[PDB]
């Protein structure tokens, strides 16, 4: 139970963490009505698929 | 001319924001973004912007979000140039010059956080965030753009009104 | 002026679709081939064009024939430049600012898809596709053409006519 609860924990963290990279990198795009810049956005999916 | 146009602009492009029954700050429409100063807090006194999600940015100072679409006819259209000299705002007029916006008169008051500033055009160039005193003038930390960018310049000083 | 040139060229391009006894849409001949909005199904009044193989696209909404050869000299002329500011259009002005076209008047009503947007010169610069009710004004869902390659501008909440 230990071992596996320490597994989860470090899942979860990580994942959580890139996270916070992708909208911490992601956000100054939200502010401008600019482009997406197909190139960041094919490695760094968002929640707009098409639109904007 | 120019301040008439920048009048009803502003008219049709701002909206306050209450808080306490007091007056916090304003939400300005520009192109397809509503703006409000992160660090003003209340609630846009707008029924249909009340519900809207808003995506914040500290290290930006702002929370912009995305117009329902009956009202992105009523937004200013926006521009990226800045060249030197002055340039038009709801209390007269701002200075440009060495990448510094500058209130002659230091007449800004807390309060008045998420004017726009207004090119000779009418078009919008930035959204005033607060004022430090020095001397007798009042530099503006304010957020600007650039080409695509999102730039919040700020002198020492800067109180966040 | 500008508007005769436009109306007679529009006369001189432009074909009724019938379905069920109504009016659907219009072909407009442009270049050395006619298009066609894909989204609209009908007939064009035209035996020469009726039996012509449309090049079908779903993604881009248009359908497209190369013409025979004894309409070409009654072909408009293309471009794919777009400066900014105002164009021709059947009923009036629209404006384009932003990336975007925009109907002042706000009139826009299904049936009329097809509809050619015309340049000072007289010039074809996009294809009115469908409407969205921008409030007082109407965003237009056109497709337009770049250097080589053929695009779509969809604002939100836009409806196909």
């Amino acid at each position: 139970v230990g071992m596996s609860l320490l597994a989860l924990i470090s899942i979860f963290a990580s994942c959580y963490m890139l996270v916070a990279a992708r909208s911490k990198c992601l956000t100054p795009y939200a502010l401008t009505p600019g482009a997406a810049v197909p190139w960041t956005l094919g490695i760094l999916c968002c929640a707009p698929r098409a639109h904007a | 001319k120019r301040e008439r146009m920048c009048m009803k602009i502003e008219n049709d492009c701002i909206f306050e924001v209450k808080h306490e029954g007091k007056v916090t700050g304003y939400a300005c429409l520009v192109g397809d973004k509503v703006m409000k100063p992160a660090h003003v807090k209340g609630v846009i006194d707008n029924a249909d912007l009340a519900k809207l999600a808003f995506k914040k940015s500290s290290k930006y100072d702002l929370e912009c979000a995305q117009i329902p679409v009956h009202m992105r006819s009523d937004a200013s259209k926006y521009t990226h140039e800045k060249p030197e000299g002055h340039y038009n705002w709801h209390h007269g007029a701002v200075q440009y010059s060495g990448g510094r916006f500058t209130i002659p008169t230091g007449a800004g008051k807390p309060g008045d956080s998420g004017r726009p500033i207004f090119d000779n055009k009418g078009r919008v160039v930035a959204i005033v965030l607060g004022g430090a005193n020095e001397g007798s003038r009042t530099a503006l930390s304010v957020v600007t753009w650039n080409k695509d960018m999102v730039t919040r310049v700020t002198p020492e000083g800067s109180e966040e009104w």
